[PDB]
């Protein structure tokens, strides 16, 4: 994330830490229920072998609410391609449940049209992750979040170079400089409604991070509940 | 209005059905006796942050 602020204790519980064999962050996800993980089907490219981080807030201090996950299943999107970034979504199914407490909740799944509707309709989400604090750097060791501002569809389709389908959608600030960033991908996108935050979206792509005149690009949740279902029943 | 009129008065899911409010909870919440608030049904609702 670059700008935005940390995740105090208990804020982002639902946020999910994707990390390779040598132990490093590299892909945020969604806590969905105690056996599934939300995440971006591009991050599954990033490495050959992978573990899911619960409730850690920073990745330099255990802190012994942190657990680590193996994952048992990788349900991935089969429309998934590099070429367009479509369907970029993916479900992973734990080896063991996640054992809730203070930073470790999941999130809600929200219904499809109310979601369209009253989630989709309001002005901001918030988005977490681990990822990269300026476009050039380092992954970062805290936990940050970021409020972001809806964008309207047809602004979204013109500050892009590429193909916004409609499996996506933009947030972001067009002037203000702060937006997630690499690394951030696979993790939460939430809308607060009275209290109870829901999983709108999956951080997908961006040109670059930040940028004026441009957006975060997410994977409309919306889009995929019935497969998200589905894949909750294997 | 009934939905588009403050979510039906609904916590969270907000239908219209034979023209009316029918509210609905995501899992883990039981819906209220009143057909509009959501219960959690145990600890560690989805969605709540763990501020407490
Ligand atoms: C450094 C860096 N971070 N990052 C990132 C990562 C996560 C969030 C944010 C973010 N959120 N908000 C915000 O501002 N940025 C930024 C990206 C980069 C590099 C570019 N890239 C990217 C750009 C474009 C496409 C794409 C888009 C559509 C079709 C095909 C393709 C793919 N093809 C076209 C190009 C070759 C194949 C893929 C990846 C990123 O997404
Ligand atoms: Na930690
Ligand atoms: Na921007």
């Amino acid at each position: 994330i670059v700008g935005g602020q940390e995740c105090k204790d208990g804020e982002c519980p639902w946020q999910a830490l994707l990390i390779n064999e040598e132990n490093e962050g590299f892909c945020g996800g969604t806590i969905l229920s105690e056996f599934y993980i939300l995440t971006a089907a591009h991050c599954l490219y990033q490495a050959k072998r992978f573990k899911v981080r619960v409730g850690d807030r920073n990745t330099e201090q255990e802190e012994g609410g942190e657990a680590v996950h193996e994952v048992e299943v990788v349900i991935k999107h089969n429309r998934f391609t590099k070429e367009t970034y479509d369907f970029d979504i993916a479900v992973l199914r734990l080896k063991t449940p996640i054992t809730f407490r203070m930073n470790v909740a999941p999130a809600c799944l929200p219904e499809r049209d109310w979601a369209e509707s009253t989630l989709m309709t309001q002005k901001t989400g918030i988005v977490s992750g681990f990822g990269r604090t300026h476009e050039k750097g380092r992954q970062s060791t805290r936990l940050k979040m970021l409020e972001v501002p809806y964008v309207d569809r047809n602004s979204c389709k013109l500050s892009s170079s590429f193909i916004i389908t409609q499996n996506m959608f933009c947030a972001g600030y067009d002037t203000k400089q702060e937006d997630a960033c690499q690394g951030d991908s696979g993790g939460p996108h939430v809308t607060r409604f009275k209290d109870t935050y829901f999983v709108t979206g999956i951080v997908s792509w961006g040109e670059g991070c930040a940028r004026k005149g441009k957006y975060g690009i997410y994977t409309k949740v919306t889009a995929f509940l019935k497969w998200i279902d589905r894949s909750m029943k294997t | 209005k009934l939905c588009s009129l403050d979510n039906g008065d609904c916590d969270q899911f907000c239908h219209e059905e034979q023209n009316s409010v029918v509210c609905s909870c995501a899992r883990g919440y039981t819906l209220a006796d009143n057909g509009k608030a959501c219960i959690p049904t145990g600890p560690y609702p989805c969605g709540k942050q763990t501020l407490e």
